């Protein structure tokens, strides 16, 4: 741990503070995630325990690489590969020009690859938002922040309800469903897909009911035909305004017929009818796919 | 659903990488199988007391056996290893893990908070943070998807039997989680309905009924001997109405194998 020279704070990524650092002997640039253990508290945080065990078996080119875990009595450090910026910032820089679609297409293809790897190894991310997705100078994008992640079982049990950053949160969580699974991550990616396209967040709610209504206003308020069982969900109210579905040509204007197909499949109300990350990879939208470099 | 086959395939890989050394008890100079039995039975009670998932118990037992595979432990510290393992499993598996203070309290102040927190760090060190292990439970939940229709007594009974195997390192350390789960499913199915290890599971698992026979021989014996056993917490747990009182059912006298 005296082999590292800190270069700068590059944020508070959730439950840790992240630094840019350099290995003084090899010259390697790393990200450090400092996790303090106070003293006489609860021990190692359950989020660090999950993040480390899950990451140790999530070795994929589209998942951030954990390089080391430095494990003192006083402190706990996670050592990650360093990547240039997160997608939130890349998107803000491109708010004027717009992200080129071959790269939108490349980024999404990659995200789906990393996500399918998670799912087929029984892992739910539970917090896919642009700031947790990292990009490098050569056109790679990676899943990061597995603090809120969970090893799931077949079939699933009830898990924590307070899950997913509101804007990227699936309707089945908002409506208080007993079970949710991998589909909550597809939901999040669909919102990110839309956000890369139109340069702003698809559903920027400020409360759960407000998040729901924005969803209803875009995709139509769900009924029993669209989603068998909705009207029976804990937090469903028969008084909900019944809004009609908006044509994706207005919703996501810059997108082609294949783009709209995939997006609508990622945003299917029924979690059981919602496209898997594996099936998404086989979608015609990706027939054309290349590995372009980001334009800062 | 979309991932069931991939996950099974991958859990089947992991169970082999996650298994303890089969004869590690013979190389422990202070602790015995009977001591490990008393500890696992105790953790059954702890989990009942804190309303913990069966899965959390299974994980903790995995962490304990792997720890003891490489670490010599004196009898007076065995419960400390068990408690830190229960703590880690809970943090991993539970929506609401009990706090360290409650862990300290259920050991009746045998160890201090510091000691529990220091054991936690040791266990993570020794396990190299590899906490996400396949369990008999995880295999059992998947196998349940092959019973038509869903029988809740068979499910409670297979779990009851899977949990009984946790207590006895001789013989059950010999067997992978997927095997004990198959033996447990079959035995439960046979007892409740007269049915046998289904063809769909022979195909999925690649385990014939014959291949399950050595573990089933053992588990039939464990079932027959269950009310006579010195450790009784699992049987108590499984009398309650949520488990359809399946520990009160009569075992089948012969298996026909
Ligand atoms: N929340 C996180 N969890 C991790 O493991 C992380 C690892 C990691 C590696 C590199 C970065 C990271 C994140 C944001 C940013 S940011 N906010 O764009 O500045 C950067 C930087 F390079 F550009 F500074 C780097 O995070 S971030």
């Amino acid at each position: 741990m005296e082999n590292f020279q800190k270069v700068e704070k590059i944020g508070e990524g959730t439950y840790g503070v992240v630094y840019k650092a350099r290995n003084k002997l090899t010259g390697e640039v790393v990200a450090l995630k400092k996790i303090r253990l106070d003293t006489e508290t609860e021990g190692v945080p359950s989020t660090a325990i999950r993040e480390i065990s899950l990451l140790k078996e999530l070795n994929h080119p589209n998942i951030v690489k954990l390089l080391d875990v430095i494990h003192t009595e006083n402190k706990l450090y996670l050592v990650f590969e360093f990547l240039h910026q997160d997608l939130k910032k890349f998107m803000d820089a491109s708010a004027l020009t717009g992200i080129p679609l071959p790269l939108i297409k490349s980024y999404l293809f990659q995200l789906l690859q990393g996500l399918a790897f998670c799912h087929s190894h029984r892992v739910l991310h539970r917090d896919l938002k642009p700031q947790n997705l990292l990009i490098n100078t050569e056109g790679a994008i990676k899943l990061a922040d597995f603090g809120l992640a969970r090893a799931f079982g077949v079939p699933v049990r009830t898990y924590t309800h307070e899950v997913v950053t509101l804007w990227y949160r699936a309707p089945e969580i908002l409506l208080g469903c007993k079970y949710y699974s991998t589909a909550v991550d597809i939901w999040s990616l669909g919102c990110i897909f839309a956000e890369m396209v139109t340069r702003r967040a698809l559903f920027p709610g400020d409360s759960e009911i407000d998040q729901l209504f924005r969803i209803f206003r875009t995709l139509g308020t769900p009924d029993e035909v669209v989603w068998p069982g909705v009207t029976s969900m804990p937090d469903y109210k028969p008084s909900f305004p019944k809004w009609a579905r908006q044509d994706f040509s207005k919703v996501v204007p810059p997108l082609d017929e294949d783009g709209r197909s995939l997006l609508s499949q990622m945003l299917h109300y029924d979690p059981n009818k919602r496209i898997s990350a594996k099936a998404a990879l086989a979608h015609p939208f990706f027939q054309d796919v290349t590995k372009p470099v980001p334009h800062l | 659903p979309d991932y069931h086959e991939d996950i099974h395939t991958y859990l089947r890989e992991m169970e082999v990488k996650c298994k303890p050394k089969v004869g590690y008890m013979k190389k422990q100079p202070d602790i015995t199988n009977s001591m490990r039995a008393i500890l696992v039975d105790w953790l059954v009670e702890v989990g009942e007391e804190y309303k913990l998932q069966n899965e959390t118990l299974h994980l903790a037992v995995n962490y304990i056996d792997r720890f003891l595979s490489s670490m010599s432990v004196l009898r007076g510290k065995l419960q400390l290893v068990g408690t830190a393992a229960m703590l880690l499993a809970s943090k991993f598996e539970e929506i609401y893990p009990p706090e360290v203070a409650e862990f300290v309290y259920i050991t009746d102040d045998t160890y201090t908070k510091k000691q529990v927190l220091r054991m936690e760090h040791l266990v993570l060190k020794v396990l190299t943070f590899d906490l996400a292990a396949p369990t008999v439970n995880q295999f059992l939940t998947q196998y349940f998807l092959h019973q038509q229709p869903a029988n809740c007594k068979v499910e409670s009974l297979a779990m009851f039997l899977g949990e009984l195997s946790l207590i006895d390192a001789d013989p059950y350390l010999k067997y992978l989680p997927s095997v004990i789960a198959g033996a447990a499913f079959h035995l439960a199915l046979y007892t409740v309905t007269g049915q046998s290890w289904p063809e769909s599971l022979i195909r999925k698992t690649g385990y014939t009924l014959e291949s399950l026979k050595p573990c089933l021989m053992d588990l039939h014996q464990t079932y027959l001997k269950a009310p006579q056993h010195a450790q009784q917490s699992i049987r108590e747990k499984y009398k309650n109405s949520k488990y359809h009182g399946v520990s009160l059912l009569n075992p089948p006298e012969t298996l026909n194998l």
